[PDB]
């Protein structure tokens, strides 16, 4: 009844949205061949809000991906349950933009543009209602950002009614691959303040510290870090897929952790997280499951909560347990740990349940805390974008382009505003 | 004599979940929908052998609704009351009183119209809805605006779900209660008013349930509902209906908001426990030990209460518990009523549910009081409301929808006017 | 008997000091006059549960020996008992029913196929290459515990079964 | 995933005062070390 | 007639379960909780076929309190009366008294509040608790406190275990018993003293059991109980109630020190080897080797005496002996009194328990005696307190616990009162 | 309800905790698999008072090892129950502090106490309501004292309300393992009198001797001495563990034993100790315990009681025993030798009584005595300090590091204070 159609945008995000739709796919029982293979019927009154069954049972995923490059759709194809998807949401161009955020904006997607919003023209016009749009993709590379960027530009001004998720892995001075990641990723969310309902931040640098200390793997392909990253899109749309004692769809999530029109940037952890070995000397409890959701080292990003002022907290819970259990978890660690908290804004957590766990593990949960901690992720790129640009490194390849000073100017400000209003909330 | 029962709300659903579920293992109808004269209060006998509820679920999202499509009631419950949104007005009460409302609450309302056409002799109402959620309070405000200017005269019983001081779920429900009282302000006649804290700490207490969930709760939630019904349901040695809770607990037509407490909250071991009398529970329904509303009657004073009694009772006992109660002074009464009680007896037993943590117990309590720890709560409410208000917290989602400054400002100043009446009534 | 180096007699007050002779019998009034001597105050409708528990038949004599241990610590009942043999012959068999104990442990869950491995073929050296295959080692000390249960392949593994 | 599991010392029998010897050491054979037990899979060609 | 009874600290519930397994054995019921009019006064019938001890155990160490919960008693004590708390006061008053009695007093008096609400001719409480522990003294007296703040004007019976002289088991115990009494003589109306080494005395000599654990002590003491409270469990030819005590034993308001005996304290072997007669069991009753606290009669002057009686009794032997034992000289009273004697007689004797020490005995003395040898006692207990007190020993425990050197000096200046009244009355 | 967590510094106190987690673990009767195999129920009911049911039965012990060399670590998980504790638990550094109390007490607490207060924190607040904290460490190596040195000092500062347990090894003359011995053993005492609330003095002197003379073993390893330390503290502990006929917790024995909050040192013994030999001759009763707990060669200290005054003493009981010959034996030894009691304090016994006796035995005796005689040692070790202090041995490896002279100044003044006090109340 509710509808969610997945976009994917570059290498990064059609890898992560692969990962997303084989777990998913697990999660719902249908085999690669796009068969339903499971045994409850639980799992099929649901999988419209991802699905469509298109010949007598076979269901394809709702989904669009978006890029440059042929490599990326090889590696897609080639993994399993990469031959579901229908070829022709396949929308594809052929030149590649290459981590120029200025091509990814001004010259391909002029001429790509046009034919994905006919494909998700087509996909929103054949569901009845729509719930909202799913955006995947990073802020250090062009292709993604950029096309994605226009992509989401264009689908507010013309569907500003319905919600949008837009996940984003932000470049880190720790992790940092390529060399205008400050150029890239301040010109996006200078667009992303704008046109986007809200935003999840995903960093690599906090994916690396928790392989390392929660999973204590040897060697973290990018598999797992997708795997990791898929675990929280699963998690944070369950409520949609499963009935639960207390549901909390994406819009009253957003309605309930967004208190001004700004303010939507959110760190995300996720629980349980436990290394193969302490397996099995550990309990299954919610203190127990709540004790490493609140800690910080668990954050999928590089800004310490305890170094900021928590506004507010969303608690996601899969597996049948005790409300009860739940509240009083949430009010002693709202009581003790008071200082990180906001002041003017009571009672800082929303919580919610549902009754069917991810497969493999018995209880679950899922943290999206909106703290002010973000500024410092903020304040750190910024800085290097006033580095490059108080004496114009790497900017003529965007100046000959067609782009000009006035939008980085404009992208700084912006960027100032933003980090002086969250000090001003701090 | 017939009374309809709406659900608005995800708590309101699961709550009726647990009602008519009671109703039907109460007069011994089978889930299928038939029998193997009492029931003509809530059940037609459709066609013949069947019986449909008197009732209508509604709801925004299908994920709740339609689980209960397919549940076991899939028969009992007929498929066309069970009306369903399309998306939820998700804790948002300008979308739930503007955007939705106007599509679906016409459907509600003419639904419900054919429904009192088939009825004969309305009681009223009664609507389940917690003022926490988007859903429960638009709507169901705009439905209760549209049903007073149908009716207006007659009864429409609000059993709202408070949220908690400490104990919360959402954030802007301290909006949404706002908003939300400002209509029932005006609207219901009679309005019960039942927390969650306190039932948190019964179920702690008494029945001694470590680790609840929502379904023990709607169980004691319902088992006060069908204690509230039977007097009407069944003939007892004095019943009391529906029309007479205006005249003894309503003494000014704006203070409509009752306490309630049930007793005895007994569990399996503790009834082969305790020797049960009606004095040690009579005391037991006004200690906050065994009350539904997270307040402290000792800090309030109590205007008026009733006391519903079923099972084995003679009134001498009643008599003379009330007649100790009324020489003891742990609990004062207000200076404007000399007589402040109103008792009841049935002479069937609340029954035992299958999986239900209750004992069968020989006879119970339903107390229904009026106080100002009321007048404690909304003052306590008011305050958080101000808070983040102050600065204009979330206030841009009601405004993007298309309400304004206004309503927030006048509902404000009201629930302050209704400050103002506490604090007068109260000296 | 709280303490001296005197008590276990008062504790043979209690039976074995006041029986001239026989067995460990008792006939019922006797039992309770040697009991209320002692302090015990038993009623003989609680005292005929006694001899219901220990005797189920209508012989009304008691065998004490059963029942004074547990009116006692296993440390002081040997007072009482007056002989414990606490000699290395006594412990060399404990050892010997410990060995056997843990060798019948061994073969135990293989004691099936063992007989049908067996009738496949029995001389002693048969034997070993026998256990061996079915997966027991049989050694030389094994067999110097096994001396005293055989010389017959069938009673072996019937007294192992 | 994934050390030094047991340190060196002698094994006693389950519940007698016995320690293994090498002659339970075997392919296929199974020891019992401090309530686990443990198959001998495969052994070295020395 | 009803009378509850509950027990402070370590010692008193293990007091308790000696007394109410007696008392179940001397009403013919079984630990399951049932039989197979006189247990009214202890027992409440609960139900149809149960009876429920009027009781609350009460201890801050939670280890005996659930073996009591885990023991053969588990479905006649019903699970809810046993208060516990998490951590004891360990030994101190202070902790006892403020830490936390202040969460233990509440929820302890609301409880015995519904236990009186069940009651109806209460006639009086009853403690058990032994002074040189901290549960027992600390909270204790602040139960004392706020219970003579709920009631006051009912008698408080309060057997207590006072630390011997040269038997310790402890080392604070004399700071314990000089703050308990400090708060015990405004506290319990009728307050009597039992000692541990004049009870292994007895056990010594007249029960020749060398090597005695508590059972042996508590089941001889429950025996004293249950002496004293035959006069309520049954009709005698002589009967005397609790209310007496208060105006034969207590001459002036704080002199309630009692001092309790027993007679005849005899085994099986000794009930063969002595014909058994009353006379030779009132001299038994008086001397030193027969009494229940490690004192001499002989240095001091007795001031008023009870003798209970159960069993084969004619008042003729009774009186003819008590007049041989008032012209007798041995024993001197104080010149105060004439008349320092009061008799009960009890037709039914002091039934045996399984296994017991004592035999079935055709007639048992309780004696209850009051004279200076207590204050020799107290005295004594007082040198030893200041002997530690004047180099400030274990002060700062009490100080960090929150307290003062002001109720230590108003303590020791309080009890240097307490001689000198005796001292007086001696005269 | 009540809660003892246990934390362990030093490789001596990993291997006294590794000891004696095998002997409450044989005492609860759970398998160094981690399920409980025993039979009496009363088993059952106070293992939470050290163990957290993780999954079915699954009993981790609440405990935090800490030390600097992985081969302490590796020597944890080498014998039994080394497999039964949460690896999450084995907070551990790498470098090293090697018999420097400096090191273990500025350098490298800088980077470890984080994290092992972080552990800590979870061990603690996991469970409700706390008793009180145990420590076991020593007084010659660095990372024992030096390290154990700043966690009491930083829970005590965090946590004040709480009871502390501190065992401590002192090294003896005649027992010498390193030259170092007294610059840590005078600053860790420093840190001692005002930190901790009591202490158990051990030597590793009175544990030869007593294994000579009573055990007379041939060769004493390092094994049997874990195995006498860990029937002290399983006898310290057992009272809560198990109802008795009275029961006497580690805040009573406390406040029993403390007269004066400086004088929180205490000298302890065990019984029986008698060698197999002379197991078959001895008799079993009270006075028999009482003639060897109170011999001056069972202390596990090296200081002989006879020299100075008893200020009180205290016996913890376990096995079906009878009080009136427990408190009269008590009695008795209170009059016969009425030399060597303190004057102003009659009745200097404290003394409790448990049901269960432990596994192998029938009737057993912990004695816990607070006496003067230990300011003999405490001269010793002071003699020793001024020794070296007075012309500078060693001085420069703990100056160059942040340590000052001021510090050994506080520490001399503080042992001349305590033996000056410990003389004045003999
Ligand atoms: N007693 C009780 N209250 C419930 C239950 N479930 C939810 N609530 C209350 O309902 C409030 C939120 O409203 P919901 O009923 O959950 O949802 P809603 O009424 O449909 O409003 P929306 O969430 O915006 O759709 C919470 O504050 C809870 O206190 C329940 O099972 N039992
Ligand atoms: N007569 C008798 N006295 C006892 C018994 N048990 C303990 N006592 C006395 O009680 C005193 C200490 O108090 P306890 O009852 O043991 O413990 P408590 O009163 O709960 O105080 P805490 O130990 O601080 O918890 C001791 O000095 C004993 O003399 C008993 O079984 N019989
Ligand atoms: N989560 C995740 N991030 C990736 C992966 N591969 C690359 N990235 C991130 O993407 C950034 C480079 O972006 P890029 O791949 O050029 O974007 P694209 O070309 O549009 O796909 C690097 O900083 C990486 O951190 C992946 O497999 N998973
Ligand atoms: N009782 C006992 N003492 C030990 C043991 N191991 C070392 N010691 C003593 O501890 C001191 C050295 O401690 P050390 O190993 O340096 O502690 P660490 O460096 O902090 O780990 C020496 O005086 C030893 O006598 C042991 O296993 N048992
Ligand atoms: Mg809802
Ligand atoms: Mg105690």
């Amino acid at each position: 009844m509710r509808e969610i159609v997945h976009i994917q945008g570059g290498q990064c995000g059609n890898q992560i949205g692969a990962k997303f739709w084989e777990v998913v796919s697990d999660e719902h029982g249908i085999d690669p061949t796009g068969t339903y293979h499971g045994d409850s019927d639980l799992q099929l009154e649901r999988i419209n809000v991802y699905f469509n069954e298109a010949t007598g049972g076979r269901y394809v995923p709702r989904a669009i991906l978006m890029d440059l490059e042929p490599g990326t759709m090889d590696s897609v194809r080639s993994g399993p349950y990469g031959q579901i998807f229908r070829p022709d949401n396949f929308v594809f161009g052929q030149t590649g933009a290459g981590n120029n955020w200025a091509k990814g904006h001004y010259t391909e997607g002029a001429e790509l543009i046009d034919s994905v919003l006919d494909v998700v023209r087509k996909e929103a016009e054949s569901c009845d209602c729509l719930q909202g749009f799913q955006v995947c993709h990073s802020l250090g590379g062009g292709t993604g950002s950029g096309m994605g960027t226009l992509l989401i530009s264009k689908i507010r001004e013309e569907y500003p009614d319905r919600m949008m998720l837009t996940f984003s892995v932000v470049p880190s001075p720790k992790v940092s691959d390529t060399v205008v990641e400050p150029y890239n990723a301040t010109l996006s969310v200078h667009q992303l303040v704008e046109n986007a309902d809200e935003c999840m931040v995903l960093d690599n640098e906090a994916l690396y510290d928790i392989c390392f200390r929660t999973l204590k793997l040897t060697t973290p392909t990018f598999g797992d870090l997708n795997h990791l990253i898929s675990a929280v899109m699963s998690g944070i749309t369950c409520c949609l897929r499963f009935p639960g004692q207390l549901n909390a769809d994406l819009r009253k999530l957003a309605v309930n952790l967004i208190p001004f029109p700004r303010l939507h940037f959110f760190m995300v952890g996720f629980t349980p997280l436990t290394s193969r070995g302490s397996q099995q000397y550990r309990a299954l409890t919610v203190p127990e499951l709540t004790q490493q959701m609140w800690d910080a080292k668990n954050m999928m990003c590089a800004a310490d909560p305890r170094h900021g002022r928590y506004l507010t907290a969303s608690a996601l819970f899969r597996g049948r347990m005790s409300t009860k259990e739940v509240d009083e978890q949430m009010l002693n660690v709202q009581n003790k740990n008071s200082s990180y908290f906001v002041e003017w804004i009571p009672n800082n957590v929303k919580s919610s349940v549902c009754d069917i766990p991810p497969k493999g593990l018995k209880m679950s949960a899922t943290f999206i805390g909106n703290s002010t901690a973000i500024q410092e992720m903020f304040k750190r790129v910024s800085e290097q974008f006033t580095a490059m640009f108080r004496r114009k490194a790497f900017l003529h390849w965007y100046t000959g382009e067609g782009m000009d000073e006035m939008e980085f100017t404009e992208a700084e400000s912006n960027m100032n505003d933003l980090v002086s209003e969250y000090q001003q909330y701090q | 004599r017939e009374v309809i029962s709406i659900h608005i709300g995800q708590a309101g659903i699961q709550v009726g979940n647990a009602c008519w579920e009671l109703y039907c293992l109460e007069h011994g109808i089978q889930p299928d929908g038939q029998m193997p004269d009492a029931f003509n209060t809530f059940f037609s006998e459709t066609g013949a052998g069947k019986h449909v509820p008197r009732c209508i679920f509604l709801d925004l999202e299908p994920t709740v609704v339609d689980e209960v499509r397919t549940g076991t009631y899939r028969q009992l419950f007929h498929p066309e009351q069970l009306i369903s949104g399309k998306e939820d007005a998700a804790n948002n009460f300008a979308r739930g009183h503007y955007t939705i409302g106007k599509e679906i609450v016409d459907l509600a309302l003419d639904r419900i119209r054919k429904l009192a056409d088939n009825c004969t002799g309305l009681q009223g109402f009664l609507v389940f809805n917690a003022v926490g959620g988007g859903t429960g309070s638009g709507l169901g405000s705009l439905l209760l605006e549209r049903l007073s200017v149908d009716y207006g005269k007659k009864s429409k019983l609000g059993f709202t779900v408070y949220p908690s001081p400490q104990v919360s779920t959402a954030v802007v429900e301290p909006y949404n209660s706002v908003l939300s009282t400002h209509s029932l302000l005006e609207h219901t006649d009679v309005a019960v008013m039942l927390d969650n804290e306190a039932i948190y700490d019964i179920c702690r207490r008494s029945l001694d349930i470590e680790r609840p969930t929502y379904t023990n709760l709607n169980r004691l939630i319902a088992q006060v509902i069908s204690s509230l019904t039977a007097s009407l349901r069944f003939d007892g040695a004095l019943n009391v209906d529906i029309t007479e809770f205006q005249t003894n607990l309503v003494p000014y037509p704006r203070i409509h908001f009752m306490l309630s407490s049930y007793a005895p909250i007994i569990s399996a071991e503790k009834a082969y426990h305790e020797q049960l009398s009606v004095a040690e529970i009579t005391n037991a329904a006004f200690e906050p030990a065994s009350m539904m509303v997270k307040c402290d009657p000792r800090h309030g004073k109590y205007m008026a209460c009733c006391l519903m009694y079923r099972g084995d009772v003679v009134p001498k006992d009643v008599n003379a518990s009330v007649a100790t109660i009324k020489t003891k002074r742990t609990i004062q009464f207000v200076d404007w009523c000399p007589t402040g009680f109103k008792c009841g007896i049935n002479y069937q037993p609340p029954t035992v549910v299958p999986g239900g943590d209750l004992a069968k117990v020989q006879r119970a309590v339903c107390m229904i009081s009026n106080s100002t720890a009321i007048g404690e709560i909304f003052s306590r409410l008011d305050h958080k409301f101000d808070l983040m208000y102050a600065k204009r917290a979330f206030v841009h989602w009601y405004v993007g929808e298309g309400m304004e400054e206004g309503e927030f400002s006048e509902a404000r100043e009201d629930l302050a006017a209704l400050e103002k009446d506490f604090e007068e009534v109260g000296a | 008997l709280g303490n001296s180096n005197n008590n276990a007699f008062r504790m043979r007050k209690l039976f074995k000091m006041y029986d001239n002779d026989g067995s460990g019998r008792v006939h019922f009034e006797d039992f309770r006059n040697m009991a209320e001597t002692f302090g015990m105050q038993l009623d003989d409708d609680s005292l005929m549960a006694l001899y219901f528990v220990y005797d189920p038949e209508g012989s009304g004599y008691l065998e004490y020996e059963a029942l004074v241990a547990q009116l006692m610590s296993p440390s002081d009942f040997a007072f009482y008992k007056g002989y414990v043999d606490y000699s290395q012959d006594k412990a060399d068999e404990a050892r010997r029913v410990e060995l056997l104990s843990q060798l019948k442990k061994k073969i135990g869950p293989v004691a099936g196929d063992l007989e049908r491995l067996l009738k496949a073929f029995v001389s002693r050296h048969d034997l070993v290459a026998g256990c061996a295959s079915v997966g027991v080692v049989l050694g030389d000390k094994d067999f110097e515990t096994l001396a005293p249960v055989m010389t017959d392949y069938a009673a072996f593994c019937a007294v192992f079964n | 995933t994934g050390g030094k599991f047991l340190e060196r010392q002698k094994i006693y029998k389950p519940r007698s005062e016995e320690i293994y010897t090498y002659l339970d050491l075997y392919v296929g054979a199974t020891i019992e070390v401090f309530n686990r037990t443990f198959e001998l899979l495969e052994a070295d060609e020395y």
